[PDB]
């Protein structure tokens, strides 16, 4: 069975997608960030997501493969990105969709 | 009138084949069936949900239309525009494929239901033997649905209502097969003629047999177990998504328009505003070319017929909120062991009384 | 750093259509969607009694077409009614992902959409639904008033019936998805059968 | 694209998503055959940390949260909380409190039964009773909602001294109306149910607890009642204004799920017994009559007593409960609650714990399911009345 | 020994039947009884007198002692004072109410010393947007909704509210009082003998 | 009729008949009246005809 | 007459702000939202109950408090102008952006006239406001409907 840590736009799994299942592994920890478009993403801004997801699950890892330690990983990559959206890197879609700043609203750095 | 005849004479005399005018006319009745079996679905969609509203203290769709009257076409176009999922390892072909078996030999039957005479698509030989015959191969609908799926709650609905839909096949042809003692055949419209001044008076145990078994078709409350929320979610229906699941949704009303017609027609009669109406010699009407007395005894008929399969529509949907859930054995000790003895013993005094009083029957 | 959390900007602006055909049947394709909503059969805590009581007589969603439905297949509307711990989070985003994509959300109650009364010194009550599925309507207070979600079922209706059928690109899912191996010795899963029939259960130890 | 049949139990898992009102609950249950080899319960899906979150709060900010453990009726839990700190301070409650606190416990009693029964008959039957009892539910929601501020749960009507507030003025005639228009009905449900001889053969002998079973497993509820035990903590603790009315404590002896139905509709029955023979005897009467008597004469008469009054002395938000822990106990719709309070000096608590009922009748789901069948299954769920907010702690 | 058991069979099925017909009876009568369904949307249900809506705040009467952040069970209210120093007197100058953490439990509403702080019968509460649920000092006040004055709402009273006997409040007449005379009345009564 | 004073109500068609309370804010002519009682300070909303300052 | 062209985007043009009267069900006055959106004007509906002054909410600037909980004591935010910081967020090809408000009852006659006043200013900004009422939907301009 999988072990996922899901929440909004992060999904980690224990599977390799192939063409669109999952198939759990037991290692490849796959990484789906934001599904749902709720922010407008860059080349640099994913591959800093990427960069940090390498590092926090190779550099950080020789504990057990309970889904507590996925949320562990999920809740730091979900950080980072809202790190991100603050410093201004990436911001809100905007585009016509639901449209709830889950991540906070925008403010003017005072 | 014969609206045949005048067709087939008015395209006849631009030329035209004659013998293909008789080709070119029988998408005519086999749409205006389709019409009338679409109308019913609407009208059993909107029924139930309008009178398990009234039966609750309640109000149904009001929203929708003026009474809630398009409520059934909307909840129609809703599940046309939904996407359609396929699991991951579910079969891709037997899944499109179970809600059609379900749905095309439902529809097929509709060639027997007379709605007035010469007002029926092909009176056939075999009639209601077809029927019986045409009934036994949603089963194999629910078989495909349940084995072309990765879960194992929905393998599991399916095969325990393939199990539910034999169980009532053996009462349902032994209640007809009493019918056709009397009837002298198999044709719906020689089964009606026999009334010519009701089978319900002189089958009054098989015509029980009949709707118990009807309604026990995975059909109503009193069973409806692969539908039954409580006990397990949806059973087979629980993966099916967009139009694949209103095929559902549809297979099972249009299977109970078209037994409340065919209660109608077996036991009552789409005929026979009950008094022996073509002995209505009294108004000094040539029936025989008359060219209206036809029209007004056609509006009959199709009232009387209409009246007939309402009372049975009315009284399936009104036994869904009434009858409590049997759990699955309850339900197959119905057939096998009430229905199959009380239809063999329906059977054997129909032939009895046949034997001795060849009049009346 | 001069505008904190910013938004788009974006380009390529709207190409939307205009003749009077497809936005006349543009209508039906909206009328038919929010007039037959189907909710999922989804309660988790105190507000589900509240939905329930908006299914009795007493004031019943059947009217404007709602039939709750069991299987996540064939509903579009999932009211999250309760709150939602951290043990059962992945089992609700399941639920919402496993289901057909003309879908919406509704989040009642306070504890579903900023935490509620448990926004302070829980640790196990996820602090709002806003952070895990796109909520399209939100409607506070600790049980509201089974004519309150049906107020909130109008705030949706009359959002369904904006949507544009040229429109229909945002509706699927991105899914930028990256791979990343691991060492981290999986461990065997302590939920399985075994409740009564397990050794421990018949004999004390000596 | 299959399952593979193989000889062996089968595990199914009934999984958090019931599309019921029983909470969520997984119960992961392996069957042999149409049986019950032996189900492992999941609890949990609902644990936000009551008992963390009591030790941090004062009482009265307190009061609101209780409300959840145990939705329906959502004034057992109030009377708990409302007791547990009275008892240490011993804080003396007027009798005028203590006949509106009788008077709505038994509503929410019958609201308690009311929302058991509805479901429970739905699982073993149609889904038209579920559309009546929420017909009948609905005239106790607009009691309360005269009352206190809201419908069920979140009235928070109880305080430390009495009560928030006197009732309503038209209040008393309409509980009469009420409590007359739904004595017959409490009958007419075993008159159109409970004689069907498939719906009680259903029911029969499926779950059944010995009598010394169910008091060592605890079974607090009427889940004990049901298997002969006449013992209600309303008669052997005297609770407060009790031995003033009159008692038949309903207790059937088989123990099955048709003796839990039986004893569950006896005790409906009595509490509107208890509601007619309290409403007839308040300390004051109706609150218009006792608001004119004050007004009359009650500037210095005996009607501005304190026996009269709808609480004590208002206390401040900072009451600083005293030291010392002891346990208090309220019969609730389905058992005995139960607050372990020990509190050390301060407005904050030590370990406010909470007993449920629920969690402990819930203790023998696998011994009720020792080979029933799979398909009694949700009629045994139905007939132990599972709250998942009374299985949080 | 075989005859019982028959006659055990034909007392269960007749049983059965005529426990079956009796309910099919009731449930065909129940369609005659006028639908208790109080139609929301053009029907609303006007609520009691101690319903607790949101929260509404006279900016003016606030002293900020902030009880109505100490008595909340969740310290929602944000009270931002200033402490101007004429002589001694606190300023406001934000106060506000996150109503998507709020749980209407309205012990602000009971605490408040001055006044200030009261509840309403707004239920109506909904939004696309909880950061819209922010309400600051002004959005507050507002001038609640008031169902019965409404053009396109026929008020339905609950069932605390309608006169004795009456069970449900939609064929009221236009006259109905609660249930029975309140205290200045059956004062007024008895001072005249 | 001004905030600050003590009304009662006169209408027969209002659930709120013949109570009394304090006039808190008047806008667009509609006024809103406290009524202090039970254990939470209500406010409700009247028209300027429904409300009788008594004194 | 159960199918509308598009006189309500001449109208929202022509008046600047209008005062729809939908019917109570909310279902019918989406599509006008359409048709304007089809224009070229993006919308952004914001539920008119929940806004502050209309001044320092949608022209200037105002401080935001969140909900502190006992942690977390007393910040500010400043949010931009809820329209100046959309104005400028306009796609390329955008002939506006006209602003929906659900619950305009809740809204003073007061609070009304701003909203009017503001059209003529400040260019490319309309108003719609769903004043409750009417069985069809139909509308008025918002400059009336107030004295
Ligand atoms: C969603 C569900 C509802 C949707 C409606 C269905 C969609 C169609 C909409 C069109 C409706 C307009 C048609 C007007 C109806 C009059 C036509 C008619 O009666 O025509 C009848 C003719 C008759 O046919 C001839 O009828 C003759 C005599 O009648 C016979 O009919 C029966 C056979 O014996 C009787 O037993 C009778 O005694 C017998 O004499 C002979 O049988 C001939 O062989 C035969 O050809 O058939 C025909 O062309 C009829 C063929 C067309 C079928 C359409 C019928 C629709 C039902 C309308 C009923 C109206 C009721 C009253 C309306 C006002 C309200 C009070
Ligand atoms: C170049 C491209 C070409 C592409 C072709 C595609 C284009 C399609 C062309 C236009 C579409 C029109 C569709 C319908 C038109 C109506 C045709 C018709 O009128 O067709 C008439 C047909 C045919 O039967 C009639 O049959 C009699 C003639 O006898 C012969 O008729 C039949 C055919 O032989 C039988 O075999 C019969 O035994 C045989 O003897 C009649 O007198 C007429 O002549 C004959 O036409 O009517 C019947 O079949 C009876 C069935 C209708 C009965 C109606 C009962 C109505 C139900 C009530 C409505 C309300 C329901 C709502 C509630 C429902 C709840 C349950
Ligand atoms: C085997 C063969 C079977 C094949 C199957 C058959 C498939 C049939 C599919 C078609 C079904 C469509 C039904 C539509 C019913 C309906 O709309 O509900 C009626 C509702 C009721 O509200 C109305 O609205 C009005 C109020 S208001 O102004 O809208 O607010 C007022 O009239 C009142 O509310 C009410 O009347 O109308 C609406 O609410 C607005 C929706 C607008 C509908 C569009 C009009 C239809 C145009 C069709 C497309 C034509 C294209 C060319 C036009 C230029
Ligand atoms: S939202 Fe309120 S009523 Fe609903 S479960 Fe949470 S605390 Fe209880
Ligand atoms: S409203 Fe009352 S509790 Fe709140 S700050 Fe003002 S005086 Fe204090
Ligand atoms: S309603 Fe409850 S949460 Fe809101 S301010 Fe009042 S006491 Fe605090």
């Amino acid at each position: 069975m999988l072990l996922k840590s899901t929440t909004r736009h992060v999904h980690i799994y224990a599977g390799h997608v192939v063409d669109g299942e999952v198939h759990p592994d037991t290692e490849t920890l796959t990484l789906n960030v934001d599904p749902d478009n709720e922010l407008e993403w860059n080349e640099a801004a994913l591959a800093k997501v990427e960069a940090k997801f390498r590092e926090l699950v190779a550099n950080a890892a020789g504990e057990d493969l309970t889904e507590y330690n996925l949320r562990r990983i999920g809740s730091d990559l979900e950080h980072f990105i809202r790190s991100l959206l603050m410093q201004g890197e990436i911001g809100y879609n905007l585009n016509s969709r639901v449209r709830n700043y889950s991540l906070g609203i925008p403010r003017v750095n005072h | 009138i014969d609206l045949q005849g005048q067709f087939i004479s008015a395209l006849q005399s631009l030329g035209l084949s004659h013998d293909l005018a008789k080709l070119l006319w029988l998408p005519l009745p086999m749409l205006m069936m389709l019409i009338v079996a679409t109308v019913g679905v609407l009208v059993a969609v909107w029924l139930e949900r309008k009178i398990s509203a009234a039966v609750q203290q309640r109000i149904g769709p009001e929203y929708i239309g003026p009474l809630g009257i398009l409520a059934p076409l909307a909840d129609g176009l809703k599940l046309i525009f939904k996407e359609d999922v396929l699991p991951a390892n579910s079969d891709r072909w037997l899944f499109t494929l179970g809600p059609a078996v379900v749905v095309i030999p439902v529809f097929l039957s509709y060639i027997i239901v007379p709605f007035g005479q010469n007002l029926l698509i092909s009176n056939l030989a075999m009639g209601v033997f077809l029927w019986i015959a045409l009934s036994s191969i949603a089963p194999i609908g629910l078989l495909m649905a349940g084995y072309a799926s990765n879960n194992k709650y929905s393998l599991l609905g399916g095969l325990r209502a393939a199990a539910q839909s034999i169980s009532y096949e053996i009462p349902l042809a032994l209640a007809v097969l009493a019918v056709a003692m009397m009837s002298n055949g198999l044709g719906t419209v020689e089964i009606v003629e026999q009334q010519s001044q009701w089978n319900v008076w002189r089958q009054p145990i098989g015509f029980l047999v009949f709707w118990i078994a009807a309604l026990a078709e995975c059909e109503r409350l009193p069973f409806d177990l692969p539908e039954a929320e409580e006990e397990l979610v949806a059973g087979y229906q629980t993966e099916y998504a967009g139009m694949k699941f209103a095929l559902f949704y549809l297979g099972a009303y249009v299977n109970l328009v078209l037994s409340a017609l065919l209660v109608s027609v077996l036991y009552f009669g789409g005929w026979s505003f009950p008094i022996p109406l073509e002995t209505i010699a009294n108004l000094l009407g040539v029936s025989e070319t008359n060219p209206f007395l036809q029209i007004a005894f056609a509006v009959l008929g199709i009232t009387m017929t209409l009246i007939k399969a309402y009372f049975f529509v009315f009284l399936a949907i009104l036994l869904r909120w009434t009858v409590p859930r049997v759990r699955i054995d309850q339900l197959l000790d119905l057939g096998w062991k009430f229905l199959l003895p009380v239809g063999l013993v329906n059977l054997l005094l129909t032939a009895g009384l046949k034997l001795a009083f060849p009049v009346a029957f | 750093p001069a505008i904190l959390n910013p938004i788009a900007r974006p380009e390529v602006p709207q190409e939307l259509a205009e003749n009077i055909i497809l936005t006349s049947l543009n209508d039906v394709y909206d009328w038919a969607r929010l007039s037959s909503l189907w909710p999922l059969m989804y309660g988790t805590a105190c507000c589900f009694i509240e939905f329930a009581a908006m299914i009795g007589s007493r004031f019943d969603f059947d009217r404007f077409g709602l039939v709750p439905r069991n299987s996540p297949r064939q509903a579009d509307l999932i009211i999250t009614s309760g709150t939602i711990t951290m043990k059962m989070a992945p089992a609700l985003v399941r639920l919402y992902e496993q289901m057909p994509s003309p879908k919406y959300v509704i989040a009642m109650g306070a504890c579903t959409i900023t935490g509620g009364m448990f926004s302070s010194d829980s640790y196990s009550a996820v602090r709002g639904v806003d952070k895990l599925i796109p909520v399209d309507v939100y409607l506070p207070g600790c049980p509201p008033r089974p004519e309150a979600i049906m107020d909130a079922i109008v705030k949706l209706r009359k959002k369904i019936a904006n949507e544009h059928i040229n429109e229909r690109g945002n509706l699927a899912q991105t899914h930028r998805l990256f791979t990343a191996k691991h060492k981290m010795k999986p461990v065997p899963p302590i939920l399985t059968g075994q409740y009564l029939n397990a050794p421990s259960r018949q004999a004390p130890p000596p | 694209p299959k399952i593979e049949t193989r000889t062996e139990p089968m595990v199914i898992n009934m999984g958090p998503h019931h599309p019921s009102m029983h909470g969520v609950l997984r119960l992961m249950v392996t069957l042999d055959g149409e049986d019950v080899i032996d189900c492992e319960p999941v609890i949990g899906y609902l644990h936000r940390g009551m008992e963390k979150i009591a030790e941090n709060r004062t009482n009265i900010m307190f009061i609101p949260y209780v409300s959840r453990w145990d939705y329906a009726a959502g004034m057992f839990n109030e009377a708990v909380t409302v007791n547990a700190p009275e008892k240490l301070a011993g804080i003396p409650v007027p009798k005028r409190a203590s006949y509106i606190r009788v008077i709505m416990l038994e509503l929410n009693r019958i609201a308690n039964h009311l929302l058991w029964l509805g479901p429970f008959l739905a699982d073993v039957g149609a889904q038209t009773p579920f559309f009546y009892i929420f017909r009948e539910r609905e005239y106790i929601y607009d009691l309360f909602e005269a009352a206190t501020g809201m419908r069920f749960i979140n009235n928070n009507y109880f305080r430390i001294g009495g009560v928030a507030a006197d009732l309503t003025y038209g209040w008393v005639t309409k509980c009469r109306d009420f409590c007359d228009y739904f004595l017959p009905k409490v009958d007419e449900y075993e008159r159109l149910i409970t004689n069907n001889p498939i719906f009680v053969r259903r029911l029969q002998g499926v779950g059944k607890i010995s009598r010394e079973e169910a008091i060592n497993w605890g079974l607090s509820g009427p889940m004990l009642r049901a298997s002969g035990v006449k013992w209600d903590l309303r008669k052997v603790d005297h609770y407060e204004c009790y031995d003033d009315f009159d008692w038949d404590v309903p207790v059937a002896t088989e123990g099955d799920c048709l003796a839990r139905y039986i004893v569950r509709i006896q005790e409906m029955r009595e509490s509107v017994k208890i509601i007619r023979q309290a409403l007839d005897g308040l300390p004051g009467g109706p609150y218009e009559n006792l608001e004119a008597k004050r007004m009359l004469e009650g500037a210095k008469s005996e009607w501005n007593g304190f026996d009269y009054q709808y609480i004590g002395k208002k206390l401040s938000p900072t009451f600083k409960i005293p030291k010392g822990e002891h346990y208090v106990r309220v019969e609730s719709g389905k058992g005995e609650l139960g607050i372990y309070l020990i509190g050390d000096d301060n407005v904050f608590p030590w370990r406010w714990k909470i007993r449920p009922p629920d969690f402990n009748n819930l203790q023998v789901l696998p011994q009720l399911l020792k080979g029933m069948k799979v398909a009694d299954i949700v009629a045994i769920l139905g007939s132990i009345d599972v709250i998942m907010g009374s299985v949080d702690r | 020994k075989f005859l019982n058991q028959i006659t055990n069979y034909a007392k269960e099925a007749v049983q059965s039947a005529k426990y079956i017909g009796q309910g099919l009876s009731v449930t065909f009568d129940h369609m005659r009884r006028r639908p208790i369904t109080v139609q929301y949307p053009y029907e609303k249900l006007i609520p009691s007198e101690r319903f607790r809506g949101r929260i509404h705040f006279e900016f003016d009467k606030c002293i900020a002692c902030e009880v109505c952040v100490r008595v909340c069970p969740i310290n929602l209210p944000v009270v931002d004072w200033v402490f101007n120093k004429e002589l001694k007197k606190k300023e406001l100058k934000h106060y506000s109410i996150d109503f998507g953490v709020c749980i209407f439990c309205a012990n602000c509403v009971e605490y408040c010393p001055t006044n200030c702080l009261s509840v309403t019968e707004e239920y109506e509460l909904a939004t696309y947007d909880r950061h819209e649920l922010n309400y600051d000092s002004v959005a507050m006040g507002r001038i609640p909704y008031k169902v019965t004055q409404d053009p396109m709402v026929t008020p339905i009273r609950e069932f605390a509210y309608l006169p004795a006997g009456v069970m449900s409040g939609h064929d009221l007449p236009a006259g109905a009082q609660r249930a029975g005379e309140r205290p200045e009345a059956i004062a007024n009564t008895a001072k005249s003998s | 009729i001004l905030p600050g004073m003590t009304v009662k109500v006169t209408n027969p068609n209002d659930t709120y008949y013949q109570f009394q309370g304090i006039v808190q804010r008047i806008t667009d002519g509609k006024v809103a009246v406290l009524f202090e009682g039970g254990n939470w300070d209500k406010l409700v909303t009247f028209q300027a005809s429904e409300l009788e300052p008594v004194v | 007459g159960l199918l509308a062209g598009y006189q309500f985007v001449k109208d929202l043009e022509s008046a600047g702000a209008l005062a729809l009267f939908v019917p109570p069900e909310g279902g019918f006055e989406g599509r006008y939202q359409r048709r304007l959106r089809s224009k070229g004007y993006t919308t952004l509906p914001m539920s008119a109950p929940g806004l502050g002054d209309l001044a320092a909410y949608l022209t200037q600037e105002h401080g935001i408090r969140p909900a502190h909980t006992g942690k977390e004591d007393i910040r500010v935010y400043f949010q931009p102008p809820l329209v100046t910081y959309h104005l400028e967020n306009l796609p390329p090809n955008a002939k506006g952006l006209v602003l929906w408000l659900i619950d305009g009852k809740r809204l003073s006659k007061q609070e009304f006239a701003y909203l009017a006043q503001l059209t003529q200013t400040l260019p490319k900004f309309k108003v719609v406001v769903e004043v409750g009422g009417d069985r069809v939907v139909r509308w008025e301009p918002l400059a009336d409907w107030v004295a």
